[PDB]
């Protein structure tokens, strides 16, 4: 069988940690990486020549991506041409097999609706232009490169297309994990500690919600007291039904830093139905690897849940 | 990096010339902005990779593995 | 007749090669290839004078800087580390026997199949899904068209029947192992630099433990068992021989004299030849080349609470896996394609 | 201040020696009286020249026929086989130290109480319903008028802090052992005749195995599990250090994270300076002379299933195991009576 | 104060680090670089948890991937095999601490002092005529504008005291050795393929025989007597510590109490702290870590027939040779030019 999962973002194609954490769920045999940026159409030359920026439905030859998406159903190995990174163009394509588990990762991976029709699960992965800021400083300042400060005027320049072309993508996703910046603590630089939720979608058979103590009535939850001696400032979780572009969701949602051990166990010991068949397997997910960036924070451990509704999807797809 | 490093300073200087003279806001200095942001971009994807720049082994190894010093009989 | 070939002659070669010239008569294979990193005149000695299993003594060891004359029979031998630019078609070779410990990848095994070889059987556990057979478990149920098959390693070759014969006679929920391993050549001896940390610590001196994932292989080569067995290696400085204790969690209660009961005809009507059943009290020095992949040691198997196991089982690494991989490659022999 | 003895002057006497001779300062303990099976010229080389130890550096050791001469200070010393005949209230002890192997009864180790001794702490599992003590578990929970009390074996005194630490915090209901143990005195150095067979073996040779009943020993100093621990034992050939595993199950659940957490508060609270905590890649031959009685090895922890829990821990059966005696012994000074 | 270095951080390396960190306050030399084949984080850790001379104690040892800090002292450290890529005159290196085994030819080593260093000491017997000196015999000797200096090996080290002192007393004929020496890191653990066939065996099971040119290297250092030096060495598995037998024949006729007198008075007239005399019965394990680079056994020395005699001498081969080449670097240092 041949089964199939969409991820949306802006992240950088294979340059966001959350395939490094799927990479330790599933294992890179089993599983293998599509970049979405190398259907492009025409160059940087042409870009500059036509307008236009890498984020155009006419920019991608959405037909033949398309065809080699059925065919890699059909068993086939494909021959997927390669966008050079560093010229702008493009390479003769590499002959690339499919696997048990296949991505499909970029800035237009739904924007297709007969692909849409073809992805058996989605993700779309939203960020604030606080934290996008707060990561640009973090980009122009360990390279010292000096330049910034322009690219806050790059980032409204950048804003209005996309909007128009990429954010209507979310209202076809099942998963779609915001990142805010943290209403707890104020007296920090902007980007240390997110608020992010991961607004998760109902209806879609085999995709359970994962709820906090109750399907579907708001519920605020602070895991400080007798059992938990709580560091500044600690966790504050939320849950909440609602209904997000008319469709029925449920936002659960985490603030806070993650300092130590237990009250990352405890706070796994009480969500529910995150399909786990193994105690504190959430947990031993996020401590595999302490060094990547943002596991002392709750984008760790919402990335990692969506990936083990991954695994929950490809159970069921593969009986 | 000599090539990119030259060119994103280039595009950076585009982006002062072609989005204050032929119009703030519309498609022609968007792209050239999102052009050196992919710049940007792949000045990152180099910067990660030379952060994951081996030392000794994932050299030595990687050309000659049975040398004694990187064995593994994990068995 | 199968012309086959070795990669890499060091101990799991030169234990292959003693075992073909102690199997030559029922054998539909002609070893007719040998690549070292070292001259032919040096390893055909090492052949000969063993510091394991003594000097051979049935045939004779010859070599000139050409071929090597085991007992009048010549076979070939050449030196080179890229496996690209080795004779294979020159030779006629259908499967190459990779025994560097180097090669574990698709990719790295595939040079050879590249390089104008027709079937690799490599021993050790490789990486990525490549698919793994252990005879007396699952040296049934390959197809002959995987081209590039892997034996697990000794460790597992060993625990794997034991395994195999308790979840079938009991069923198994969880499992874990402790093998007290004898030194591999991998080990410094004196403390000298390596890639692992304790590896690079004194062989004759420690006991050095390591985290090994071949525990984790039985869970291949048994399907319903993955992600539910795992376990570590203690390094101690035996030369030659090793055991392995595994500790089970059976569902299905029973008593310590039953479970020897069930290895014990297990091992004169299916397992036969795999696994040996002693009740003697012997001692590690007495299978130093016992032809059975695991002796079962009998006198210490105990059940606490009716459904908590353990079992102890005596294996050789260098001889043993080698009977194996010799059975295996007889076995694809048998049914070539 | 309490005049003290030690029968049998061997691997643990003197380490016993050894350790009053580097704690002397803080010690309501006085060393007066050894017996050996030795003439006092030779026995005070072997404390002064130990192949494990190395020299001795601190202190003067020197002898002649009827005393020695520990850095000034003289100890007694005799030689008879016959506990019954020897100078105890002609010399005044109140603690005999019996570290033979030979007198585990209570009717064997009573002879020194007959012949003149006030206590008798022995270092061994003692056959009988001997009053058994380990520091760090229940050192407190003696009465001082049992004047016959019994230190564990080493795999014990090292396994039971463990327990105790992981009963206390999950709950255990089963759990197994097995102890890969550096090679006592008791084993025959050639094949020589032996009254055990699997003793009867080389021991430079071979790993040898034993069933050994000193997993149960945890059973009496922890009441509640009695009957639900029991392990096995293999000697292998190392001198000096050796190291445990332990399987236990649990029911509370957990992860390997967690266990490791406990134990490590625990290491700073309650077990300081009997159980160390090390997250480091050592391996065996660092610990020789360690103070503690068990260093947990942190990066091999493993949970299966939530309910199945794996440790090892590193101990020195000859340093810590008398560092525990003598802090045993200072204790009971503590509370004399 | 000299700015020095060292190349190949294994055995010698690590003992060479460590002894410079007990020999701090009377040094001259300040070790600034260091190079091994292995990251700087490993190689810390080795020299921290030697499973020889156990855990240091004295200073710190901690490192990150760019520098080693010991004790708050920084040192710098690289690796390549290259030694024409290396960072001498960037880092200012007078003295390079030659210890790989690799360099033993003059053109070998002198690609450092083309690279950028002023003096190479190199710790082995050097292939053709570089200048050879034993600290004892004629550490005084050496021309300062010798930059490439060789320290011979830990044989000819620990014998060509004990040759000179007999040839200035007695007169030497002729001299034969056979030093049984502890295995060192050039064999193969198992059975491996190797140059030599007889360091292609087990190291920790056999005593493996070989030649050696090192009872020659005498010759070299006392002038008058090459061409009449010869000797084997056996390499036995012991891992730290060897003894060294000698047999001489004469001129002089003397007895066996004669020639110990003569020992014994050089030992505290001209060889002191490099000749100690020993009236005890030692064994090997005694001498690790002894500062003299050849003790004397006194009760096995003997003369057959008033003009043959034999002297045994143990040394260490891995702790009194590193000393032998520190205080070397150190005499150098002191007539630098
Ligand atoms: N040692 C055991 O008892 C044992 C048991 C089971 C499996 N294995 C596996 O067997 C493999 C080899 O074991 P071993 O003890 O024979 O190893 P070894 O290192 O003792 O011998 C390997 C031989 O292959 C040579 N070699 C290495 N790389 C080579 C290359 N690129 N080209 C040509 N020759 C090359 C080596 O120089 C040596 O001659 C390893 O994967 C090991 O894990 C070992
Ligand atoms: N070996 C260890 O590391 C270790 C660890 C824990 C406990 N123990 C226990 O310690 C005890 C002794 O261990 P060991 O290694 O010192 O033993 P050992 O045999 O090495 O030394 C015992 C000494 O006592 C002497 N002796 C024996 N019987 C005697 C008698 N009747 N009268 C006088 N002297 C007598 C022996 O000759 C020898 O000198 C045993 O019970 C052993 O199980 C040993
Ligand atoms: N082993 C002894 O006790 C002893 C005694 C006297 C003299 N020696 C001599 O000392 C020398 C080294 O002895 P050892 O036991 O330390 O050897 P070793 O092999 O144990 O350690 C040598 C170290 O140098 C490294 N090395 C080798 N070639 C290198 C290169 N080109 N560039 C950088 N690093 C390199 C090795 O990888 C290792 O880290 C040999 O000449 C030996 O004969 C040894």
């Amino acid at each position: 069988r041949v089964v199939l999962i969409g991820v949306a973002g802006d992240s950088g194609c294979g340059k966001s940690t959350f395939l490094r954490r799927l990479a330790d769920l599933f294992g890179e045999d089993f599983m293998t990486v599509i970049c979405l940026d190398d259907y492009h159409s025409l160059d940087r030359k042409q870009r500059k020549e036509m307008g236009i920026t890498a984020l155009d439905p006419r920019a991608n030859n959405f037909d033949l991506m398309y065809e080699q998406i059925k065919a890699l159903k059909n068993g086939e190995s494909i021959m997927k041409p390669i966008y050079n990174h560093e010229t702008g163009t493009i390479d003769p394509p590499e002959k690339v097999d499919p696997n048990h588990v296949i991505v499909i990762e970029g800035l237009h991976p739904l924007y297709d609706e007969r692909v849409r029709s073809l992805i058996d699960f989605s993700v779309y992965l939203d960020i604030s232009d606080d934290v996008k800021i707060a990561w640009k400083i973090k980009r122009d300042m360990a390279e010292r490169g000096h330049s910034y400060e322009d690219v806050i005027a790059s980032i409204n320049a950048r804003r209005p297309d996309f909007m128009a072309y990429i954010d209507p993508q979310k209202q076809y996703a099942d998963v779609v994990l915001q990142i805010l910046p943290s209403q707890l603590a104020k007296e920090e630089k902007v980007g240390n500690i997110l608020r992010v939720r991961m607004l998760q979608r109902e209806g879609i058979p085999g995709f359970e919600p994962v709820y906090l103590f109750d399907e579907g009535s708001t519920i605020t939850w602070i895991p400080c007291g007798r059992k938990l001696t709580c560091s500044y400032p600690g966790i504050r979780l939320s849950y909440g039904p609602d209904e997000y572009y008319g469709h029925p969701v449920s936002v659960l949602e985490v603030d806070g830093r993650f300092e130590k051990l237990d009250e990352l166990i405890y706070i796994e010991s009480h969500l529910s139905n995150t399909s786990t068949k193994h105690y504190g397997e959430v947990t031993e997910l996020l401590l595999k690897h302490r060094d990547y960036p943002g596991s002392d924070n709750g984008s760790g451990l919402f990335q990692v849940l969506t990936g083990l509704k991954m695994r929950a999807t490809y159970e069921r797809l593969t009986s | 990096m000599s090539n990119l490093e030259k060119q994103i300073e280039q595009a950076r200087e585009e982006a002062h010339k072609i989005c204050d003279t032929e119009g703030a806001t519309s498609g022609q200095c968007a792209a050239a902005w999102d052009a050196l942001e992919e710049l940007q971009a792949e000045a990152a994807h180099q910067r990660a990779e030379q952060q994951d720049h081996k030392t000794s082994f994932q050299q030595y190894c990687d050309d000659n593995p049975d040398a004694a010093e990187c064995r593994i009989y994990d068995d | 007749m199968v012309r086959v070939a070795i990669n890499g002659f060091g101990r799991i070669g030169r234990n292959f090669m003693r075992c073909w010239l102690q199997r030559k008569a029922n054998s539909k294979l002609e070893i007719v290839g040998i690549n070292d990193t070292s001259d032919p005149r040096t390893n055909a000695h090492l052949l000969k004078y063993d510091s394991m299993l003594g000097i051979f003594q049935d045939a004779e060891i010859t070599a000139d800087d050409d071929c090597i004359y085991a007992g009048g029979h010549a076979v070939k031998c050449v030196s080179d580390r890229n496996p690209e630019n080795l004779p294979w078609s020159a030779w006629g070779i259908d499967l190459v026997i990779e025994a560097t410990g180097v090669f574990t990848s698709r990719e790295g095994a595939s040079k050879h199949l590249s390089a104008g070889a027709k079937k690799v059987l490599i021993t050790a556990p490789g990486k990525g899904n490549i698919p793994t057979y252990v005879v007396g478990v699952n040296h049934h149920t390959y197809d002959p068209s995987e081209d590039i098959v892997s034996n697990a390693s000794c460790t597992t070759n060993c625990l794997a029947p034991i395994v195999k014969v308790l979840h079938e006679a009991f069923g198994i929920q969880q499992g874990m192992m402790t093998t007290t391993h004898s030194y591999t050549g991998d080990q410094r001896l004196l403390d000298a630099s390596h890639r692992d940390l304790r590896r690079a610590r004194a062989a004759a001196m420690n006991i050095v433990p390591t985290s090994t994932g071949a525990a984790k292989a039985v869970g291949l080569v048994i399907p319903e068992l993955q992600g539910k067995l795992n376990g570590i290696a203690l390094r101690v400085p035996t030369p030659n021989v090793s055991v392995v204790d595994f500790v089970a969690q059976v569902e299905k209660p029973t008593i310590a004299e039953q479970v020897n009961q069930v290895i014990k005809e297990a091992s004169e009507t299916t397992m036969k030849g795999i696994i040996h059943y002693s009740e003697l009290e012997l001692v590690s020095s007495d299978y130093r080349g016992h032809n059975a992949s695991s002796i079962l040691d009998a006198s210490l198997t105990m059940v606490l609470g009716g459904n908590l196991v353990k079992v102890v089982a005596w294996y050789d690494n260098e001889w043993g896996y080698s009977q194996r991989v010799l059975d295996l490659a007889e076995h694809m022999a048998a049914h070539w394609a």
